[PDB]
RNA sequence: AGUAGAAACAAGGCC
RNA sequence: GGCCUGCU
C-alpha cells in the first residue's frame, strides 16, 4: 500500500482540511542577488501594456513618458492600461450619488489633519530612499539629512515644525538653480536643476524576499522623502473615504474582513428569491499595479476635492503629479563571473545605459535593449503606472466604485452584482434570473473593469454557486473555516528578547486559539514546543539537568541558591507553570508569589544596566512581519525585568566610508539624554517649540536650582554656582 | 549640579556645541531617531544566530563597575568594547543571570502597585471557579468588544493629560483637567506612586494602558463582558464551552 | 516708528521682543506699535525685577551692582521673556513648590516675601480702568496686580506696593522719558489705540514654477493645463458615457464561463528526464543506529564521548574501500577523510578528558571536500573587460528530472511505527480546569500515536543536526569542526538509549547574508546496498566500512555495512527553519484535532477516546493496486506528520508555487463534487501555471503524482 | 442630547405602502406585544423584511427613511428609529 | 565539486 | 605572520 495524503480530500471537504495544502513548515523562497532584472522586466511590461498610448518628452526632466489615457479601446482580453477619463469620472460621480456627502466630509477631516499635521509624523516609517546618499536609510535619518541639506541651501520654512511648510519648502526646492549635497569617501557637490528633479522623482528598487506562494520573485519600490508627505495626505484622504464604504476591506483587519464577507454573501443570497440564481467569482487581478495610471488618480482626487479650498486641492494633487513623472532606479546592478580566469565582478546598474551587451544573456540583452530608450541618468522613467501598491487605498476606492456601479440602479437589467474588493483581490456575488443573465452580468462587469485600467486574472479566477469561495487566504464554505497554517511561522521565538519572546509566544498561542480555532491539546503541544525551543535558543535550561552550555553554570548556582525554585523564570532556568488558563498572564506576575524576595529584588531592579527604554512608542510594541502579509506591530504584555535587554547592533558600519554617522549618532544621543534629564517628558510627549536646545536647558537650570533650593538639597553656594555656570555657558554660546 | 556640568562639558567641544545651538526643540524627535541601524526584517533568525556569539547583548557602561569582568571559572561577563552607535558596551548573557544571583537587591513591593493590570489579571484568575465542559456547536459571531477591563472611561488623549499631571506635573502646560473623575484619578495615582522609582516612562505607559479604553473586533459567543473577554481563549472553543466565573464576581 | 526701538532700547530687549514677535507668527512690518508697547512692558519688567536682591531675611537687599558673592538672589524672578512652554513650565513648578494656586493666564514675576505672582502691565490708558479690566479677565486671583500709566499714577489692590518707592520714581521717570521722547517723534495719532486684537490667516499652497509645468504634463492626452482640466472636471456631470463605450467596445472582450464537468479536468503532466535524486541533508530511510543504552537525556551529555562509546560498541571494522563513486568528485578524498575522522576520534579517546567540541586539521582532502578557496576573487570591472569568458552568472531554468519510485517508498516508511519513543516533551502547569484535563488526555493520545514514528525521529535528527551546525558556524567560523550525529530515544522496556548515525564536518562558515552557503561533509552508516537504486545517490560517495550481525532466525545474516559520504551545504535561513521542524507536529495534530472537534460538534460529546481505541471510522490515506485503502485516525496522524516533515525537508520555491496553483484546482474540483456548477474563465492558463512549478524536486513531483491519482479517483 | 422624531405610520391595508421618516449609523426597530423589540433595517436588513422594505437617508436635512412596500398583518407594531445611544418616541403602524 | 535556482554563495575590505 | 567586520 502506498500512502497518499491528498486522497484524504475524498472524505474531508477541501476547505475543512485546507491547512494540509500550506507548506509553511519549510524555508520560504529568498532572492540571492540583484533585483535589476526584475526591475527592468517590470518597467518594460508596464510600458508595453500601454504601447498604444502617445509619447511625449517632459520639458523639465527630459524623460520620455507614455500617456495611454483615453487611448484606443482594447480589442483583446490581454491586460490593458487604456483607462478612459470620462468613464472613471462617471464612476466616481455615481459613487458620490450612492453615498452623498462622502467626498465633502472626507475632504473636511483631511483638511483638518493636513493643517494640523507635524513634520515628525514622517519619522514613523520604514526604509526610505535618501537622495542625499542615493540609498535606502531609515525614515528618520533620511528626513534629517534632507532637512539639513534644505537648511544649508536656504530653505528653512520647515523650522515652523509643520508638514505643510516642509512640503512648501520641498516644492520651492524644485525651482532652484543649484543645490549642494555632502558626500564622504567630506566633499561638497553641486546638483543642477534637472539632476535634483530626477533625484527627487526617483524610486529605489529591491527584491522582495520571504514571499510564499509563487515560483518567481518580484520587485518592490521605495520612494524618497520629498514625496512621502503628499502620499501621507492622499492616503489619509483615501482611508477616510474607504472607512465610509462598506464594500472596501483594505483599511480593516482580518476578522472585520470575514464579517463583511459573510454579511455581503448573506445579503446577496438571502434577498435573491427562488427564481434568481446566484454565483460567486473568486477573482484576482493580473498586473494590478502596472495598469493603474497616476494621471487617473489625479483625476479621481480632483473630482473628490471639488468645491474645496484651492490650496487643499493643490496639496492633494501634488502627489499624483509627481508619480506621473516618477523615475525608478534600476537596482543594485549585475554580477559577472569568469571561470577561465576565475574571478567575479560587480557592475552597478547605472552602467546599463552605456555598457556593451556582450556580457548579458539573450533575455537580459533584450530587456536592456528595450528599456534603454527610457534610461535618463541611470534611472528609467515609469510614467505609465504604479510600481508597487503605493496608492493602495485609492486603488481600493476605484475597485469599490466598480463594485457599486452594479447596484441594479445603473445596470438597467435583471442581473446585478455586489461584493468586496481589497486591492489585487476581490469576491464578486452576481445574481440574475438565469444562467444567461449571470453570463451577461459577469461580461459587463469585466468590460467595465477593462475601461478603468483594471484587469481580471482569468487564470487565477473561477466562478461557482454562492456558498463556497475564497478571499485573501480566507476560505468560506457556508461559514469561514480556520486555517492555522498561515500563522504557523509565528509560533517560534520572535527574536526581540527573553521576556518579550516569552510574552509574544504565549500571546500568539492565545490569539490563534481565539481567532484561528486552535485546539486545546494543540495549544498545549505548541506551548511545550515553544518552551523547548525557547530554552534551547537562550541557553536557559531547567537547571536541574546536566546540559552543559555557556550559561549552565550561573543558572545552576542560582538554582541551588534559591529556596522556592518554583518561582524562577524560564529565562533563569526555572519550571514552566504556563497552561491554557495562564496564556494571558505575563511570566513575572504568574511567578511573583513564588519568587524569593532576594531573587525578586535582583530581577526587577530599576538600576539594572540592561533595561533601556527610548520612547512611549517602543515600550511594549514588537514589529513582526507576518507571513503572507504586510509588516504588522503587536502589543505584548511584559514586565520590565533584567531580561528586557536589547540585542547587539550590526556593527558593520565601521568598515564603510559612512563611518562618521556613528559619531553623529553618539553625539545626538548624548544631547538627547541630556535634554531628557532636563525635560523628563521628552520621551512620552515629544517637545514642541521654536527655541534652541541650550536656551531651554540653561533657563530650566536657572529655575530648577532656584526652586529646589526654596525646598530641597541645593544650597546658596550651589545655587549661585549653578547661576554663574549658566552665565558661563551663555557666554560660551556667544563665542 | 551634575546635569548642567555635563551640559557645559558638551558645549566645550565644538561639534556638540553646534548641535546644541543650531538644533531647535521641535527637531528633538528627529535627531533622537536619527540612526544607521535598520529595523530587522527577520528577528528570529538573528536572535538564534547572535545568541551563539560571546557578548551578544548590550548594557549601559555602569555594568563595568557593578559586575566583575569574569565569574568564578573565568567566563567573561562583559566587554569594554562599545556598541556601534552608542556608549553602551556589549556583554554576555551570563551577566544577566549573575545579576539575578549576586547583583544588588532592592524592595520590589511597589511593582504590584505599578503593574496594576497584570496583577489584577492574576488575582482575578486565582479566585476563579471552573465548571463542566459542554460539547455543542458554538455559533461564533464577530463583534466589537473592549479588551481592557480596567479602562476608566477615558480615551488616549483624554487620559494623556491625566498621566502627565500624575507623572510630569510641570510639563502639563495650559491644560488643567476639568472633569472631576480625572481629579480623583490624579489624586489617587499621585499619592499611590509618590516615591516609586521604576521609571517615569514605564509608569506613564502603564497608566495609559490601565486608564485608556481600547477596543478590538473578535469572534465571540456569549460573554461580551470585559472580564469574560480576557479569558475568551479558555471559555469558548470550536465545539466546547467551559463555564467560568472570574474572581471579581 | 521702528527707528525708536533702533535708537533707545538695548539689544537684549530688542531681540527678546523679536523672538516674542516670531512666537505667535505675525509679521513686524504690518503693525509695529505692538512691538514697542510690549518691549516697554518687558523693559519695565526687567527694571522692576533687577537691582532687587534678597538675603536669608526678608527685607530685600537693594544694590545698584551685584557684588561678587553667593548673595546674588533676585527679589523678583521674571516669568515673561520666555516661550509659552517655558512660561507654563515656571508657572507649574512654582505652583508645585510654593503650594500656591495656578493662574490661568501668564504672570510676569514671582516674589518670596509675599510668595506670589505679579502681572505688570503699563497701558496707554489710565490705570483705574485697565486694572479692573485685567482683573475681570483673571478669575478669582490672589496674585497681586500692579499697573502704571503714562500720566505718572500708580495703583493697586490692598493699597499694596511691594518694594521701595525710589524704584517706582525710577519707573515713572522712565515712563515720562518715553512719553516726551515720542513728543519729539509724534506717534500719538495711533499710539493710544493701535492694537485691536486681530487674529486671522489664510493658508496658501500655490503650485508655481517647475512644479506647475509638471502638472501640465500629467493630464489626459487632449488637455493643455491643470486649470483647464480642473474646470472640465468641475463642469463634468454623468451623461451615460460608460454605456456608449461599452456599446462601442469590441465584443471579443468577454469573460465567457466555460462549464467545469467531470470530463473537463485532465491529469497534470509531469516532466521527463533523468530520474530524480536525493536532496536531504541526512539519510532518512537507510539510517543505521549505534547505541549504548545510557540513562542520559536528549541534551544531557557530551557529544564526542557518546559518539566514541557508541562506535566502540560495534565490532567488525574493515579497511574502507570504494563501492559506489561520487561520479563527479574525487572519492579517494572521501576515503582519506573517513580514515582521518577515525584517527582523530582515537586521538581524542587517548587524552585526558574528551573535549566538548573538536576542531579538525585542514588537509587538502577536506579543503576539496568543503570547497575552500574556490570562490572567484572579487575584482573591478575596469580591470577585467577584455576577458572573452567574462559573462553573467548562469541563470536558467533548472534541469528537468522525472519522478522515481524511491520517494514514494521513503514516504511510505516515514509513516511507519517504530520500537522507540522519539519525543520527550517538556513540563506544563498542572491542569486545573476540566477542559485542561480533556486537552491533556487528547495530547497524551496523540503523543502515544506519533512518538513511535519515523517522522518524529527525522524531526529530532534534523533539529539536532541543524542546531549543532548553526552553533558551530557562529562560534568556530574559521576552523573545520567535527559533530557526531546524535539522537536519544527510549525503548519499550523504558531504558533510555543513545544513537549515533554518523558525523558531520562543518567548514568555513563566514555567513553574512541569509543566503550565504556553509558547506559541510556528511558521513552516515547504513546497510542499504547502493547498487540497487543508483540514480537516487547521484551526489553521494558510498564506501564499504564493515560487517554487521543482527540476530535472525536464518543463522545470522552478517550483512555488509556501508558508509554514505557526501558534500552538502546549507544556509542561515535553512538552518533556522530546519531547527524549527517541531511545528510539523503542530500542523499535523492541529489538523487531526480540528477533525475531532468538527465531528464532536455533531454528537454533543467528546469523541477522542472512541476514535483512538475503537478505530471504526477510517479515512482514505492511500491507494493499493486493489483500490483505495483507509486507515484509522492514528495512521492519518502519522501520514500528515510525515507530509509536514517532508515539506520542511524538501522545501523549495517549486513546492510553494505548486501548492498554491494546485490548491486552486483542488478548490475547483471540490466545488464540482459539491454540485455547485463551477466554472472557469481560462483553465488552460491555470494548468500551465501548475505545470511550470514541476521541474526537478522529488517532493513536488510526488505531490503532483498524488494530485493526479486523486483526480482519477475523484470525478466519479 | 440629540433627539429623534419619527413621522409616518397610520392605518394601512394588507398589501399597501407606507413611508416612515426619522428627523433629528441609523436604524429602524419595531415592537409589538407578545414578543420583543425586532431589528428591521440599518444598508443592512434582517431576513424577514428583505426586498419589501428600503431604508434610505438624506444627510442634507437630517432625515432617514423607511419605505415599506407589500405590507402584511404581522407588520403591525410601533416603529422606532435609533442612532449610535439614542432612540425616538415612536409611531404605530397598523396593517 | 557542492548548495541553489532566472542570481548568487563557495568570506569581505583595509594595509 | 600581526590586527578589523559579520543585516550597512
Amino acid at each position: 500500500m502506498d500512502v497518499n495524503p491528498t486522497l484524504l480530500f475524498l472524505k474531508v471537504p477541501a476547505q475543512n482540511a485546507i491547512s494540509t495544502t500550506f507548506p509553511y513548515t519549510g524555508d520560504p523562497p529568498y532572492s540571492h542577488g540583484t533585483g535589476t532584472g526584475y526591475t527592468m522586466d517590470t518597467v518594460n511590461r508596464t510600458h508595453q501594456y500601454s504601447e498604444k498610448g502617445r509619447w511625449t518628452t517632459n520639458t523639465e526632466t527630459g524623460a520620455p513618458q507614455l500617456n495611454p489615457i483615453d487611448g484606443p479601446l482594447p480589442e483583446d482580453n490581454e491586460p490593458s492600461g487604456y483607462a478612459q477619463t470620462d468613464c472613471v469620472l462617471e464612476a466616481m460621480a455615481f459613487l458620490e450619488e450612492s453615498h452623498p456627502g462622502i467626498f465633502e466630509n472626507s475632504c473636511l477631516e483631511t483638511m483638518e489633519v493636513v493643517q494640523q499635521t507635524r513634520v515628525d509624523k514622517l519619522t514613523q516609517g520604514r526604509q526610505t530612499y535618501d537622495w542625499t546618499l542615493n540609498r535606502n536609510q531609515p525614515a528618520a535619518t533620511a528626513l534629517a539629512n534632507t532637512i539639513e541639506v534644505f537648511r544649508s541651501n536656504g530653505l528653512t520654512a520647515n523650522e515652523s515644525g509643520r508638514l505643510i511648510d516642509f512640503l512648501k519648502d520641498v516644492m520651492e526646492s524644485m525651482d532652484k538653480e543649484e543645490m549642494e549635497i555632502t558626500t564622504h569617501f567630506k566633499k561638497k557637490q553641486r546638483l543642477n536643476k534637472r539632476s535634483y528633479l530626477i533625484r527627487a522623482l526617483t524610486l529605489n528598487t529591491m527584491t522582495k524576499d520571504a514571499e510564499r506562494g509563487k515560483l518567481k520573485r518580484r520587485a518592490i519600490a521605495t520612494p524618497g522623502m520629498q514625496i512621502r508627505g503628499f502620499v501621507y495626505f492622499v492616503e489619509t484622504l483615501a482611508r477616510s473615504i474607504c472607512e465610509k464604504l462598506e464594500q472596501s476591506g483594505l483599511p480593516v483587519g482580518g476578522n472585520e474582513k470575514k464579517a463583511k464577507l459573510a454579511n455581503v454573501v448573506r445579503k446577496m443570497m438571502t434577498n435573491s428569491q427562488d427564481t434568481e440564481l446566484s454565483f460567486t467569482i473568486t477573482g484576482d487581478n493580473t498586473k494590478w499595479n502596472e495598469n493603474q495610471n497616476p494621471r487617473m488618480f489625479l483625476a479621481m482626487i480632483t473630482y473628490i476635492t471639488r468645491n474645496q479650498p484651492e490650496w487643499f486641492r493643490n496639496v492633494l494633487s501634488i502627489a499624483p503629479i509627481m508619480f506621473s513623472n516618477k523615475m525608478a532606479r534600476l537596482g543594485k546592478g549585475y554580477m559577472f563571473e569568469s571561470k577561465s580566469m576565475k574571478l567575479r565582478t560587480q557592475i552597478p546598474a547605472e552602467m546599463l545605459a552605456s555598457i556593451d551587451l556582450k556580457y548579458f544573456n539573450d533575455s537580459t540583452r533584450k530587456k536592456i535593449e528595450k528599456i534603454r530608450p527610457l534610461l535618463i541618468d541611470g534611472t528609467a522613467s515609469l510614467s505609465p503606472g504604479m510600481m508597487m501598491g503605493m496608492f493602495n487605498m485609492l486603488s481600493t476606492v476605484l475597485g469599490v466604485s466598480i463594485l457599486n456601479l452594479g447596484q441594479k440602479r445603473y445596470t438597467k437589467t435583471t442581473y446585478w452584482w455586489d461584493g468586496l474588493q481589497s486591492s489585487d483581490d476581490f469576491a464578486l456575488i452576481v445574481n440574475a434570473p438565469n444562467h444567461e443573465g449571470i453570463q451577461a452580468g459577469v461580461d459587463r462587469f469585466y468590460r467595465t473593469c477593462k475601461l478603468l485600467g483594471i484587469n481580471m486574472s482569468k487564470k487565477k479566477s473561477y466562478i461557482n454557486r454562492t456558498g463556497t469561495f475564497e478571499f485573501t487566504s480566507f476560505f468560506y464554505r457556508y461559514g469561514f473555516v480556520a486555517n492555522f497554517s498561515m500563522e504557523l511561522p509565528s509560533f517560534g521565538v520572535s527574536g526581540i528578547n527573553e521576556s518579550a519572546d516569552m510574552s509574544i509566544g504565549v500571546t500568539v498561542i492565545k490569539n490563534n486559539m481565539i481567532n484561528n480555532d486552535l485546539g486545546p491539546a494543540t495549544a498545549q503541544m505548541a506551548l511545550q514546543l515553544f518552551i523547548k525551543d525557547y530554552r534551547y535558543t537562550y541557553r536557559c535550561h531547567r537547571g536541574d539537568t546536566q546540559i552543559q552550555t555557556r550559561r549552565s553554570f550561573e543558572i545552576k548556582k542560582l538554582w541551588e541558591q534559591t529556596r522556592s525554585k518554583a518561582g524562577l523564570l524560564v529565562s533563569d532556568g526555572g519550571p514552566n507553570l504556563y497552561n491554557i488558563r495562564n496564556l494571558h498572564i505575563p511570566e513575572v506576575c504568574l511567578k511573583w508569589e513564588l519568587m524569593d524576595e532576594d531573587y525578586q529584588g535582583r530581577l526587577c531592579n530599576p538600576l539594572n544596566p540592561f533595561v533601556s527604554h527610548k520612547e512611549i512608542e517602543s515600550v511594549n510594541n514588537a514589529v513582526m512581519m507576518p507571513a503572507h502579509g504586510p509588516a504588522k506591530n503587536m502589543e505584548y504584555d511584559a514586565v520590565a525585568t533584567t531580561h528586557s535587554w536589547i540585542p547587539k547592533r550590526n556593527r558593520s558600519i565601521l568598515n564603510t566610508s559612512q563611518r562618521g554617522i556613528l559619531e553623529d549618532e553618539q553625539m545626538y544621543q548624548k544631547c538627547c539624554n541630556l535634554f531628557e534629564k532636563f525635560f523628563p517628558s521628552s520621551s512620552y510627549r515629544r517637545p514642541v517649540g521654536i527655541s534652541s536646545m541650550v536656551e531651554a536647558m540653561v533657563s530650566r537650570a536657572r529655575i530648577d536650582a532656584r526652586i529646589d533650593f526654596e525646598s530641597g538639597r541645593i544650597k546658596k553656594e550651589e545655587f549661585a554656582e549653578i547661576m554663574k555656570i549658566c552665565s558661563t555657558i551663555e557666554e560660551l554660546r556667544r563665542q | 549640579m551634575e546635569r548642567i556640568k555635563e551640559l557645559r562639558d558638551l558645549m566645550s567641544q565644538s561639534r556638540t556645541r553646534e548641535i546644541l545651538t543650531k538644533t531647535t526643540v521641535d527637531h528633538m524627535a528627529i535627531i533622537k531617531k536619527y540612526t544607521s541601524g535598520r529595523q530587522e526584517k527577520n528577528p528570529a533568525l538573528r536572535m538564534k544566530w547572535m545568541m551563539a556569539m560571546k557578548y551578544p547583548i548590550t548594557a549601559d557602561k555602569r555594568i563595568m563597575e557593578m559586575i566583575p569582568e569574569r565569574n568564578e571559572q573565568g567566563q567573561t561577563l562583559w566587554s569594554k568594547t562599545n556598541d556601534a552607535g552608542s556608549d553602551r558596551v556589549m556583554v554576555s548573557p551570563l551577566a544577566v543571570t549573575w545579576w539575578n544571583r549576586n547583583g544588588p537587591t532592592t524592595s520590589a513591593v511597589h511593582y504590584p502597585k505599578i503593574y496594576k493590570t497584570y496583577f489584577e489579571k492574576v488575582e482575578r484568575l486565582k479566585h476563579g471557579t471552573f465548571g463542566p465542559v459542554h460539547f455543542r456547536n458554538q455559533v461564533k459571531i464577530r463583534r466589537r468588544v473592549d479588551i481592557n477591563p480596567g479602562h476608566a472611561d477615558l480615551s488616549a488623549k483624554e487620559a494623556q493629560d491625566v498621566i502627565m499631571e500624575v507623572v510630569f506635573p510641570n510639563e502639563v502646560g495650559a491644560r488643567i483637567l476639568t472633569s472631576e473623575s480625572q481629579l480623583t484619578i490624579t489624586k489617587e495615582k499621585k499619592e499611590e506612586l509618590q516615591d516609586c522609582k521604576i521609571s517615569p516612562l514605564m509608569v506613564a505607559y502603564m497608566l495609559e494602558r490601565e486608564l485608556v479604553r481600547k477596543t478590538r473586533f473578535l469572534p465571540v459567543a456569549g460573554g461580551t463582558s470585559s472580564v469574560y473577554i480576557e479569558v475568551l481563549h479558555l471559555t469558548q472553543g470550536t465545539c466546547w464551552e467551559q463555564m467560568y466565573t472570574p474572581g471579581g464576581e | 516708528m521702528e527707528d525708536f526701538v533702533r535708537q533707545c532700547f538695548n539689544p537684549m530687549i530688542v531681540e527678546l521682543a523679536e523672538k516674542a514677535m516670531k512666537e505667535y507668527g505675525e509679521d513686524l512690518k504690518i503693525e509695529t506699535n505692538k512691538f514697542a508697547a510690549i518691549c516697554t512692558h518687558l523693559e519695565v519688567c526687567f527694571m522692576y525685577s533687577d537691582f532687587h536682591f534678597i538675603n536669608e531675611r526678608g527685607e530685600s537687599i537693594i544694590v545698584e551692582s551685584g557684588d561678587p558673592n553667593a548673595l546674588l538672589k533676585h527679589r523678583f524672578e521674571i516669568i515673561e521673556g520666555r516661550d509659552r512652554t517655558m512660561a507654563w513650565t515656571v508657572v507649574n513648578s512654582i505652583c508645585n513648590t510654593t503650594g500656591a494656586e495656578k493662574p490661568k493666564f501668564l504672570p510676569d514675576l514671582y516674589d518670596y516675601k509675599e510668595n506670589r505672582f505679579i502681572e505688570i502691565g503699563v497701558t496707554r490708558r489710565e490705570v483705574h480702568i485697565y486694572y479692573l479690566e485685567k482683573a475681570n479677565k483673571i478669575k478669582s486671583e490672589k496674585t497681586h496686580i500692579h499697573i502704571f500709566s503714562f500720566t505718572g499714577e500708580e495703583m493697586a489692590t490692598k493699597a499694596d506696593y511691594t518694594l521701595d518707592e525710589e524704584s517706582r520714581a525710577r519707573i515713572k521717570t522712565r515712563l515720562f522719558t518715553i512719553r516726551q521722547e515720542m513728543a519729539s517723534r509724534g506717534l500719538w495719532d495711533s499710539f493710544r489705540q493701535s492694537e485691536r486684537g486681530e487674529e486671522t490667516i489664510e493658508e496658501r499652497f500655490e503650485i508655481t514654477g517647475t512644479m506647475r509645468r509638471l502638472a501640465d504634463q500629467s493630464l489626459p492626452p487632449n488637455f493643455s493645463s491643470l486649470e483647464n482640466f480642473r474646470a472640465y472636471v468641475d463642469g463634468f456631470e454623468p451623461n451615460g458615457y460608460i454605456e456608449g463605450k461599452l456599446s462601442q467596445m469590441s465584443k471579443e472582450v468577454n469573460a465567457r464561463i466555460e462549464p467545469f464537468l467531470k470530463t473537463t479536468p485532465r491529469p497534470l503532466r509531469l516532466p521527463d528526464g533523468p530520474p530524480c535524486s536525493q536532496r536531504s541533508k541526512f539519510l532518512l530511510m537507510d539510517a543505521l543506529k549505534l547505541s549504548i543504552e545510557d540513562p542520559s537525556h536528549e541534551g544531557e551529555g557530551i557529544p564526542l564521548y557518546d559518539a566514541i562509546k557508541c562506535m566502540r560498541t560495534f565490532f567488525g571494522w574493515k579497511e574502507p574501500n570504494v563501492v559506489k563513486p561520487h561520479e563527479k568528485g574525487i572519492n579517494p578524498n572521501y576515503l582519506l577523510a573517513w580514515k582521518q575522522v577515525l584517527a582523530e576520534l582515537q586521538d581524542i579517546e587517548n587524552e585526558e578528558k574528551i573535549p566538548k567540541t573538536k576542531n579538525m586539521k585542514k588537509t587538502s582532502q577536506l579543503k576539496w571536500a568543503l570547497g575552500e578557496n574556490m570562490a572567484p576573487e572579487k575584482v573591478d570591472f575596469d580591470d577585467c573587460k577584455d576577458v572573452s569568458d567574462l559573462k553573467q552568472y548562469d541563470s536558467d531554468e533548472p534541469e528537468l528530472r522525472s519522478l522515481a519510485s524511491w520517494i514514494q517508498s521513503e514516504f511510505n516508511k516515514a509513516c511507519e511505527l517504530t520500537d522507540s519513543s522519539w519525543i520527550e516533551l517538556d513540563e506544563i502547569g498542572e491542569d486545573v480546569a476540566p477542559i485542561e484535563h480533556i486537552a491533556s488526555m487528547r495530547r497524551n493520545y496523540f503523543t502515544a500515536e506519533v512518538s513511535h514514528c519515523r517522522a518524529t525521529e527525522y524531526i529530532m535528527k534534523g533539529v539536532y543536526i541543524n542546531t549543532a551546525l548553526l552553533n558551530a558556524s557562529c562560534a568556530a567560523m574559521d576552523d573545520f569542526q567535527l559533530i557526531p550525529m546524535i539522537s536519544k530515544c527510549r525503548t519499550k522496556e523504558g531504558r533510555r538509549k543513545t544513537n549515533l548515525y554518523g558525523f558531520i564536518i562543518k567548514g568555513r562558515s563566514h555567513l553574512r547574508n541569509d543566503t550565504d552557503v556553509v558547506n559541510f561533509v556528511s558521513m552516515e552508516f547504513s546497510l542499504t546496498d547502493p547498487r540497487l537504486e543508483p540514480h537516487k545517490w547521484e551526489k553521494y560517495c558510498v564506501l564499504e566500512i564493515g560487517d554487521m550481525l543482527l540476530r535472525s532466525a536464518i543463522g545470522q545474516v552478517s550483512r555488509p555495512m556501508f558508509l554514505y559520504v557526501r558534500t552538502n551545504g546549507t544556509s542561515k535561513i535553512k538552518m533556522k527553519w530546519g531547527m524549527e521542524m517541531r511545528r510539523c507536529l503542530l500542523q499535523s495534530l492541529q489538523q487531526i484535532e480540528s477533525m475531532i472537534e468538527a465531528e464532536s460538534s455533531v454528537k454533543e460529546k467528546d469523541m477522542t477516546k472512541e476514535f483512538f481505541e475503537n478505530k471504526s471510522e477510517t479515512w482514505p490515506i492511500g491507494e493499493s493496486p486493489k483500490g483505495v485503502e483507509e486507515g484509522s485516525i492514528g495512521k492519518v496522524c502519522r501520514t500528515l506528520l510525515a507530509k509536514s516533515v517532508f515539506n520542511s525537508l524538501y522545501a523549495s520555491p517549486q513546492l510553494e508555487g505548486f501548492s498554491a496553483e494546485s490548491r486552486k484546482l483542488l478548490l475547483i474540483v471540490q466545488a464540482l463534487r459539491d454540485n455547485l456548477e463551477p466554472g472557469t474563465f481560462d483553465l488552460g492558463g491555470l494548468y500551465e501555471a501548475i505545470e511550470e512549478c514541476l521541474i526537478n524536486d522529488p517532493w513536488v513531483l510526488l505531490n503532483a503524482s498524488w494530485f493526479n491519482s486523486f483526480l482519477t479517483h475523484a470525478l466519479r | 442630547q440629540v433627539q429623534l422624531q419619527e413621522s409616518g405610520g397610520g392605518l394601512v391595508q394588507a398589501g399597501a405602502s407606507l413611508r416612515l421618516s426619522c428627523t433629528a449609523p441609523m436604524g429602524w426597530f419595531r415592537q409589538g406585544p407578545g414578543k420583543e423589540r425586532e431589528f428591521v433595517a440599518a444598508t443592512y436588513y434582517g431576513d424577514f423584511v428583505k426586498g419589501r422594505f428600503t431604508i434610505s437617508r438624506d444627510n442634507a436635512k437630517n432625515t432617514v427613511y423607511l419605505q415599506m412596500n407589500s405590507l402584511k398583518p404581522e407588520d403591525t407594531a410601533v416603529y422606532y428609529c435609533a442612532r449610535a445611544d439614542y432612540w425616538g418616541q415612536g409611531t404605530q403602524v397598523t396593517v
